[PDB]
């Protein structure tokens, strides 16, 4: 087995960048293990199952660069109903102008190309070692709902179900 | 031998002493990995360091075959020079490198100036954009018998790590390539993962574009977007867009003629490495200001004539540092900035 990139990087975080710019078969094997974590390929040469676990990150932009607001965000994404209807979380990163809001920006990266260091905040900014070992510590870890928080969240769910329910 | 098997790779120049043994081959036992300065050359450019009309005439200087594009050639001394490249404490490294791209009429000498950049640098990788064996230029694929394995070749950027590389014919290249060089910009970098590896990679290496329309000819008239034939991801990864024009005018047109019809180059070279090697500037607060009022004000080319991106902050002080670092002195100034919004004001509007 030579995987692409989906093989080396098993248990881990798996990167996309230019989400846009691939290709319908990039899109159905990227599709099949955000859908199952187990690709299996049927060739000439094997018929086995590879299965890793890829924490899909994906970076993408729209149609025409940046956004349009006179266009529905169905037709502003090219992407199917089936690829975001998987994805839970999708964020719409929109930059907006603004007078007061952009003097933070530009004064944080003249900051940080004035020096190496960070703004004088009351925080001090963790080093890599220290929260790896805290999400390694995290991961052992096996919670269990209760009963008080499933009437909230079955309830929670059927009125978004039906204020989704155009 | 055991002793020095942990200190070769491949991509990095190297110099070894060793004795030609012939059984031909050399017994390596010394491996060293890696313009000559006196002191009457450092007492010339700390002459040159305070007269404040230094940058015109070094701009000036570089290429006397091409008339006009003083501009144009200013940006080309602050590119070549170089930034500062920033590396943050627990964090992402950031980006150093200035990137130029060209465009225009095909009738000027913008294939003329990529023999003399890649003549006057101290390291240049020139390449034609389309043609090369691999993928790309960064890498390749191939099968070797003695080890009966598949080994990998370092067609190109792989190879500069601090200096410049030149392609020509943008439009031409094809998408892997574009694919490549966007990780390429954003990166100061790059990423593969092919079959049976992964890995990045992280060599300095400024990009010089020269593109031409697939119109052949634009004129003013014409708008500014569709005739670049690029996507905009490009042109926001490209931090300087050169228009070139070549409208013919019976004014400008007369004296062309007698000027191809009619400091120095080892001098330059040691004043680009003095102070790539010596002197780090840094910002004030007088330079911090205007910068961010000339990006606040522009943030009006959205509405007229061309988008803005936060990418953009960040080249507007590589600029200004460029120009601290060209009369090198220890922090920046006000006018470094100015200089760094005239020269967006000729390449924007």
């Amino acid at each position: 087995l030579e995987g692409g990139a989906l093989v080396l990087a098993d248990n881990g975080i798996c990167c996309i960048d230019e989400f846009d710019k691939m290709d319908e078969s990039d899109r159905t094997a990227i599709h099949e293990v955000m859908e199952q974590q187990t690709i299996s390929i049927s060739k000439a040469g094997i018929n086995t199952t590879l299965n890793a676990r890829t924490s899909i990150l994906a970076a993408a932009n729209p149609l025409y660069g940046r956004y349009n607001p006179r266009l529905s965000p169905l037709d502003n994404i090219n992407l199917p109903a089936a690829l975001l209807s998987r994805f839970d979380i999708l964020f719409l990163m929109l930059d907006i102008p603004s007078r007061d809001d952009d003097e933070k920006l530009a004064e944080h990266v003249t900051y940080v190309h004035m020096h190496n260091k960070q703004p004088d905040l009351d925080f001090t900014p963790v080093e890599p070692s220290k929260m790896r070992e805290y999400i390694a510590y995290a991961k052992t870890k096996r919670p269990v709902m209760s009963e008080a928080v499933n009437d909230y969240v079955v309830q929670a769910y059927i009125r978004l179900r039906q204020d989704s329910k155009d | 031998d055991d002793d020095l098997v942990d200190k070769t790779k491949p991509g990095d120049r190297v110099n070894v002493v060793g004795v030609f043994k012939s059984l031909t081959l050399i017994l390596g036992n010394t491996v060293y990995p890696l313009q000559m300065l006196t002191d009457f050359d450092i007492r010339n450019i700390n002459k040159l360091s305070k007269k404040k009309d230094i940058f015109d005439i070094l701009s000036q200087s570089l290429a006397p075959s091409i008339y006009g594009h003083d501009h144009i050639k200013k940006a080309i001394l602050l590119m070549l020079m170089g930034g500062v490249e920033k590396n943050l404490e627990n964090g992402s490294h950031l980006r150093g490198d200035i990137n130029i791209l060209m465009v225009g009429d095909p009738s000027t000498a913008k294939s003329q100036l990529l023999r003399f950049v890649l003549n006057t640098a101290s390291l240049a990788i020139a390449t034609t954009g389309r043609g090369s064996s691999g993928v790309g230029l960064t890498a390749a694929v191939t099968t070797d018998r003695e080890t009966g394995e598949r080994r990998l070749e370092a067609g190109a950027m792989v190879l500069a790590d601090r200096g410049v590389v030149c392609i020509d014919e943008f439009d031409k290249m094809t998408d892997v390539d574009r694919v490549a060089i966007h990780e390429v910009m954003e990166q100061q970098t790059v990423t593969i993962a092919k079959a049976g590896i992964h890995t990045t990679l992280n060599a300095r290496c400024s990009v010089i574009a020269a593109a031409n329309p697939v119109f052949g000819q634009y004129d003013v008239n014409r708008d500014p977007h569709q005739n670049i034939a690029l996507p905009d991801s490009l042109l926001s990864r490209f931090d300087l867009l050169f228009v070139v024009t070549d409208d013919i005018n019976e004014i400008r047109d007369r004296s062309i003629s007698e000027h191809v019809l009619r400091v120095t180059i080892p001098f330059l070279r040691k004043y680009v490495q003095y102070a790539k090697e010596r002197v780090i500037p840094q910002l004030t607060q007088e330079a911090i200001n205007v910068i961010v009022k000339n990006y606040t004000d522009l943030r009006d080319d959205n509405t007229k004539k061309s988008p803005i991106t936060a990418r953009t902050l960040e080249t507007l002080i590589r600029l200004a540092t460029a120009h601290a670092k060209v009369r090198l002195s220890k922090t920046v100034n006000k006018v470094d900035a100015k200089v760094a919004a005239n020269l967006l004001r000729f390449a924007l509007l």
